[PDB]
């Protein structure tokens, strides 16, 4: 938002912000890397009930 | 044990049957913060369509500061604007979150 | 309005300030495309990745598609197999 005029705003909303746009990254990162090792399961369980049966 | 455990499934099946559409309500609030974009924001902070009308009605303003200071006026007010529309979307995702 | 842009600026030409009066809209309307163009990314984005649970999905029927041939084949089989005796009683029940 900042340095349009606000040079002194593109600290403020930056810090406000940036950090809430880094945070739901750092969000992003941990899920997506979660639902990756979800999937995994069903991969093996999936071959597990191939396996069983 | 068998009948006190599925009487328990009921509750937990509706409060989260519950929840979801309070989930997506917040969601349909946080469509309408979605709907203008990055640059449509920055279009929002040139003030065209009145920036000619920024130098119409100002144009024996020339020899005065002031001038920019009515230019700093609009631009001062929609960097606001635009920040409280975010923090009602800070709030909002909040409570989803 | 181009035209218009120079009739509301002709006393403007000494003024080095009518061509950012004509740079305004075209510094606006750029931006303009820009949005719905990235409105537009965001929505193929989403069609990207739900054209792709389609393709999962086609993949995931057929290859289950591809058990219920096996058992298939084999309940078929084993159907064979039940026909065996009936005619074995018919074979034996003559024989006998």
């Amino acid at each position: 938002s900042g340095m349009v005029g606000g040079i002194i705003s593109w600290a403020i909303t930056g810090g406000i912000f940036g950090d809430k746009a880094e945070k739901a990254r750092k969000q992003k990162n941990k899920l997506i890397d979660e639902v990756k090792d979800l999937q995994s399961q069903v991969k093996d369980k999936s071959a597990l009930q191939t396996s069983v049966q | 044990q068998k009948t006190e455990l599925q009487s328990d499934i009921d509750p937990k099946t509706e409060k989260r049957n519950k929840l979801d559409a309070d989930r997506e309500k917040i969601i349909e609030s946080q469509d309408v913060i979605r709907q203008n974009n990055i640059a449509d924001m920055f279009k929002d902070f040139i003030p065209s369509a009145k920036d000619i009308d920024g130098l119409d009605f100002t144009q024996p303003k020339k020899e005065a500061i002031k001038q920019a200071i009515k230019q700093g006026a609009e631009i001062a007010r929609k960097i606001l604007g635009k920040v409280s529309e975010g923090l009602k979307y800070i709030d909002l995702a909040d409570a989803r979150m | 309005k181009d035209i218009d842009g120079l009739d509301f600026t002709q006393p403007k030409k000494e003024a080095i300030k009518q061509a950012i009066k004509q740079g305004a809209e075209i510094a606006r309307k750029i931006l303009g495309k820009v949005s719905e163009g990235l409105k537009y990314i965001d929505l193929a984005d989403a069609r990207m990745k739900l054209s792709d649970q389609i393709d999962q999905l086609i993949t995931e029927t057929d290859e289950l598609k591809a058990k219920i041939r096996e058992v298939e084949l084999r309940l078929s089989g084993l159907k064979d197999v039940m026909q065996i005796d009936t005619e074995r009683t018919t074979l034996l029940t003559e024989a006998v």
